[PDB]
DNA sequence: GCTAGATACATAACCGACTA
DNA sequence: TAGTCGGTTATGTATCTAGC
């Protein structure tokens, strides 16, 4: 389901993606991965063979889509001066760069980009403890300041996190390890309001 | 109190540096001769290598080269 | 004559480095005679020994030791007309001692024992 | 009582305190004793100076010999025991500092030091200041401020100027010095009166057995084999560093993987055993030379087995040669005609025992020079060491008896008052001036190179020139006719000849806005912030909470090396990291860098790299990505990246922490509660807007029933799981 | 109302253990 | 033997408790 601009017929990448459908349609973007997720391409000889072509791309794109990745091929054996330009243009004209040294890295990258338009983030968070006691000392953890010594001292003294909650900033005070830095810090987390006012 | 690295000049440090020096140089040690060690059995029974570590002698190159490592 | 020689502990012999201080401008050395030499281990007997105990109970419980007596705290001595300055610093070399007058293996202890000694009044 | 100086070296201490200049001594002729002598010179509280190139050993031993030399105001070590606040205070009192890099770099970019009074700076192993280390960074800072001090560089090793990487007039640019002072072994002052003061010295050449030498010459047939395959493959490894002769050193090691390393991407495959099967010829070359027969075997059974089972020494093993060389050593061990044995041991412990026996026997009518004098035996490393000691202990017989049957299938106190030998293992690579410093604690009337090297005979030259009137003798003990022979030649040659190269070298060379980036403080283990800090960007090291360069005031760049990246993407950091930089930050930027000795090469399955990161950049849509071959590209895009923009500043870096505020437009909650929401099991990505929007802050989620839970979130599962996790007890 | 010491952690580079 | 993962190490910096 991409909508390939018939602009790059003459692309040796169309025979590498393979594993999802993808058709000619007349787009202004090169590769239309789907909505909100663009492409352009750039094989670096071709950029230096005409310094032009792709600053006209990007100044003619527009500012419609809210990813535009702009993938290229690096096939020269000195290509730190047009990556350091290339660098410049792209955070300069608000699209992201991706380096693919070879037909099947590129391929991949669209394929990957085309097949995870709603997958979760799930993949890079960090694997987090399913133990109850774990689990508790490391959400009590993401205060600043706050370790997980403390954090057991807290458990044992109150055991329930509802008058966790309930005890007020003096009483989590009083306990021993826990002075008025993070009294303030997870009073102010437990008793702030969600949306911002 | 502020410390000396302040208050003392540079000149005088540069004529504290020369009086210590000009003491260092002097120290000049004794001269005995040394008592001779027994001769060795085993000498009796050529010290070109430890001689050539001078350095200074002729040692032409094929001197540097042993014959059974060809 | 001085120089530095070698005291034995049960298993062990330290290698103390023995130091001489001049006579003023003019140095020497001669005074400190034979019979000056030995009767000073034993000025220096038990401090030696307590250091060949700790050692042991460290080396049997499985962690470092640490000086408890070193340049920053040296061991002044008193004896008959010299002085006395001691240290215990740490090698770093693993030497290995044999006797050869009995062939036979002697431990070192693997800290340097440097005393310093001079001239009194 | 201040040191006395050799009669050659007065000379040299006049010319260096005349005027700055690098100094370069023959192997072994004392360094530390030049190094010691400033140190003692400059021991006053009236002034500072500073010593760079000093292992932790080399410290303590001069700051005890100035101790015991009875000295005032010892020189200190400064270390991470004196915190930055408590650091000032040591520099301002004056004498010799014995300080770290990284602790001096951050003192003298953070202005944390006395800079207008630093007097001068002593460099120790002056042949390691090349362009882009530590000590030429901080070198060139104290220059840029002082001007004004002196720069004394002093170096053993002539040899490593000799190499095709490293230039003489570089590092004496590099050092800011311009004079250099050649003070080789053969020159006339030196050479004149080292030989009036002549140790006696004997040296041994023993010759090894029919076996010995035939194992020895199929080792190195093969060798001269490999070296000729692998050099055909690759017709610019042509020039003569890699010889056969120059390829049985123990320095051979680092320059092969100078000359392959590069073209490692593209290399073969067997050219990548032939590498290995040279390292393991030199291994078993060494082997035969150094340890008993038993190990030999073992270690060539070993290899058996495992090419049995990996196939991993193809190439050899089966030749004739090879054939050659194991009949050889089963012949040296085993005897067939249900077994017999024959154990030889190699010359060299009997010509030892022999010159013990001569030792004794001296010794027993020793009473001329007072008492008997003690042996140092100085072995070649510690397997020896205790080899040696469990030979002389036991005898030739037990000792090879019990290494077969274990290896295969079977008075309280006093003074001692004897004559002691003492085996010291002398480790020539790691510290070579150590055989000195044992030649102090324990002076010997003997002493016996058992294993010999350049450094060890000029510095028993030097220990005996030292002392007018002691004598002393040293045997030498070599195998004529082996590797050791040539090694000890070639290292004679290639300093004579480095030397002549040195002072033809010297002799032709006699004829002729500001802008600012805020850095973080742990990135300074790193080359990228002295090569920004070259380019005329001053530096303002700070403790960052977000990101490590803040190049403008909207835009935080955090870098990230290969290695890093893969395992920062499989741990969890780079999510966190990402979302806290575009929180705070208008423009973040993550910079991937590469190494230049490495491929510029980044090398459907989750598990790829190519995966995560394009899921990560999905997800982070204003997310920027630069890509740099090598931290010298890097500085020049920091430069280009910043052209027209304003300086950051510090102070307000510093205070972008957790309790600040975010970007106007960044996030419609807060960022407190909404972590700690997240975290707590029962609420997904997608539910967590539902609760956030139907409810106020925790408390009211906590007094909420499971019906309007449950109503909320749409799932039995999540809604129960939640009231199960907020309502449970630590005791239940 | 004001200051010294000690615990926990952060972070990047480096070395060893595994392992294929 | 070489790629990869995980532990170790050197410097800094809040933050609390005890003592002033
Ligand atoms: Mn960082
Ligand atoms: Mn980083």
């Amino acid at each position: 389901s991409i909508i390939v601009s018939p602009r790059q017929r003459g692309n040796p990448v169309l025979k590498f993606v393979r594993n999802v459908p993808w058709e000619f349609g007349d787009v202004i973007p090169d590769y239309v991965l789907g909505q909100s997720t663009c492409a352009l391409f750039l094989s670096l000889r071709y950029h230096n063979l005409h310094p032009d072509y792709i600053h006209g791309r990007l100044q003619s794109l527009g500012k419609n889509f809210a990813l535009r990745v702009l993938l290229v091929q690096v096939d020269v054996k000195d290509p730190q001066q047009a990556l350091k330009e290339l660098a410049k243009m792209c955070i300069l004209a608000d699209c992201t760069l991706i380096l693919a040294w070879s037909p099947e890295e590129a391929g991949r990258y669209l394929e990957t980009y085309k097949a995870y338009e709603q997958k979760p983030a799930d993949l890079l968070m960090e694997k987090l403890e399913q133990d109850f006691v774990s689990r508790v000392t490391e959400c009590l953890t993401t205060v600043k300041s706050v370790n997980k010594t403390d954090s057991q001292t807290l458990l044992t003294t109150f055991g329930s996190l509802e008058q966790l909650i309930a005890a007020s900033r003096e009483d989590l005070a009083l306990c021993p390890g826990l002075g008025p830095q993070k009294a303030r810090r997870l009073f102010d987390v437990l008793h702030e309001p969600f949306l911002k006012v | 109190s502020p410390p000396l690295l302040l208050v003392q000049d540079s000149e005088t440090t540069g004529r504290q540096i020369e009086d210590r020096v000009a003491l260092l140089l002097s120290e000049e040690v004794e001269l005995s001769s040394t008592p001779p060690l027994p001769a060795s059995r085993i000498l009796k029974e050529q010290s070109f290598l430890w001689e050539g570590s001078a350095l200074t002698g002729a040692w032409a190159m094929e001197d540097f080269y042993t014959a059974r490592l060809v | 004559a001085s120089k530095k020689f070698a005291v034995k502990c049960g298993n062990f012999a330290v290698l103390v480095d023995l130091h001489i201080l001049p006579q003023g401008s003019n140095k020497d050395t001669s005074w400190f005679s034979e019979q000056k030499k030995e009767e000073v281990c034993l000025l220096l007997k038990e401090t030696i020994d307590s250091r060949v105990q700790e050692y042991l109970e460290v080396r049997k419980q499985h962690r470092p030791s640490n000086a408890e007596f070193t340049r920053s705290n040296p061991l002044s001595l008193k004896g008959y007309g010299f002085q006395i300055t001691a240290y215990f610093l740490k090698r770093g070399i693993r030497l290995r001692c044999i006797r050869s007058t009995q062939n036979a293996e002697l431990c070192v202890f693997p800290d340097r024992f440097v005393v310093c000694v001079s001239q009194l009044a | 009582a201040m040191a006395p100086l050799l009669e050659y070296e007065r000379q040299l201490v006049l010319e260096l305190l005349d005027t700055d200049g690098l100094v370069v001594c023959a192997r072994g002729l004392g360094a530390d004793r030049l190094l010691y002598h400033f140190l003692q010179l400059h021991c006053h509280p009236a002034c500072l100076v500073l010593v760079l190139n000093t292992q932790p050993a080399e410290e303590e031993y001069f700051i005890n010999q100035l101790k015991i030399e009875g000295v005032e105001h010892l020189p200190r070590r400064v270390t991470n025991e004196i915190t930055s606040n408590s650091r000032y205070e040591v520099y301002t009192q004056g004498g010799v500092i014995f300080a770290t890099s990284r602790i001096l770099v951050v003192d003298f970019l953070t202005d944390r030091i006395p800079s207008d009074l630093i007097t001068g700076i002593l460099v120790y192993r002056a042949h390691r200041i090349i362009e882009s280390c530590q000590e030429a960074f901080i070198l060139r800072l104290f220059r840029q401020k002082n001007k004004r001090g002196f720069i004394k560089a002093f170096t053993d090793n002539a040899v490593a100027f000799d190499t095709g990487f490293c230039h003489v007039e570089r590092v004496m640019r590099n050092l800011f010095v311009r004079k250099l002072y050649l003070w080789p072994r053969f020159h006339v002052a030196v050479n004149s009166f080292l030989e009036q003061h002549k140790p006696e010295v004997v040296e041994i050449h023993v010759s090894m057995t029919p076996t010995m030498l035939a194992i020895q010459t199929a080792i190195l047939d093969i060798l001269n084999a490999c070296l000729k395959e692998l050099k055909c493959h690759n017709p610019s490894l042509e020039v003569e560093d890699l010889s056969l002769e120059n390829a049985i050193g123990k320095p051979f090691d680092k320059t092969i993987r100078h000359y392959l390393d590069p073209l490692w991407h593209q290399l073969g495959a067997k050219t990548k055993s032939l590498v290995q099967d040279l390292k393991i010829l030199r291994t078993l070359l060494q082997y035969l030379s150094q340890y008993d027969c038993v190990t030999f075997l073992n270690l060539l059974e070993s290899l058996r087995a495992t090419e049995k089972a990996f196939g991993q020494n193809s190439g050899w093993l089966f030749l004739d040669s090879s054939t050659s060389m194991f009949i050889n050593a089963r012949a040296r061990v085993y005897h067939l005609p249900k077994k017999e044995l024959v154990l030889e041991s190699n010359p060299k412990w009997e010509a030892l025992t022999e010159v013990l026996k001569e030792i004794e026997a001296e010794n027993k009518e020793s009473e001329a020079l007072g008492g008997p004098g003690q042996v140092l035996i100085c072995a070649s490393d510690d397997r020896t060491c205790s080899q040696l000691r469990d030979y002389i202990t036991l005898g030739a017989e037990a000792f090879l008896l019990r290494l077969y049957r274990k290896t295969f299938e079977k008075a309280a106190f006093g003074i001692l008052k004897e004559p002691l030998t003492i085996i010291h293992p002398l480790l020539g690579c790691s510290d070579p001036y150590a055989l000195t410093r044992v030649l102090h604690e324990v002076e010997p009337r003997y002493v016996v190179l058992y294993d010999a090297e350049l450094t060890f005979v000029r510095q028993l030259e030097i220990y005996r020139a030292s002392r007018p009137g002691k004598p002393l003798r040293v045997y030498f003990l070599i195998y004529g006719g082996s590797t050791e022979e040539q090694r000890y030649l070639t290292a004679l040659r290639k300093e004579k000849e480095a030397f002549e190269k040195l002072i033809r070298e010297k002799a032709s060379m006699v004829v002729p806005t500001q802008q600012s980036i805020v850095v973080d403080m742990r990135e300074f283990r790193s080359e990228l912030p002295s090569l920004i800090h070259r380019r005329g960007i001053d530096i303002e090291p700070v403790t960052l909470e977000v990101g490590d360069y803040i190049l403008t005031p909207e835009m935080c760049v955090e870098r990230k090396s290969i290695s890093d990246l893969i395992g920062s993407l499989n741990n969890g950091r780079l999510y966190s990291q990402c979302i806290s930089m575009s929180r705070y930050y208008k423009r973040p930027v993550l910079l991937i860098e590469f190494d230049p000795s490495k491929p510029f090469s980044l090398t459907i399955s989750s598990n790829d790299i190519s995966s995560k990161l394009t899921l990560l950049t999905l997800h982070f849509p204003r997310l920027r990505i630069l890509w740099c071959p090598s931290p010298h590209a890097t500085a020049e895009l920091f430069e280009e990246l910043k052209q027209s923009k304003p300086q950051p500043d510090a102070a307000t870096a510093l205070a972008i922490t957790a309790d600040s505020e975010t970007l106007p437009e960044s996030e419609k909650y807060n960022p407190g509660p909404q972590d700690f929401l997240l975290k707590m099991p029962g609420v997904n990505a997608k539910n967590c807007r539902s609760l956030m929007h139907h409810v106020k802050n925790i408390a009211e989620l906590a007094a909420l029933s499971q019906d309007e839970l449950t109503s909320i979130l749409g799932n039995a599962a999540n809604a129960k799981q939640l009231y199960d996790f907020i309502h449970t007890s630590f005791a239940e």
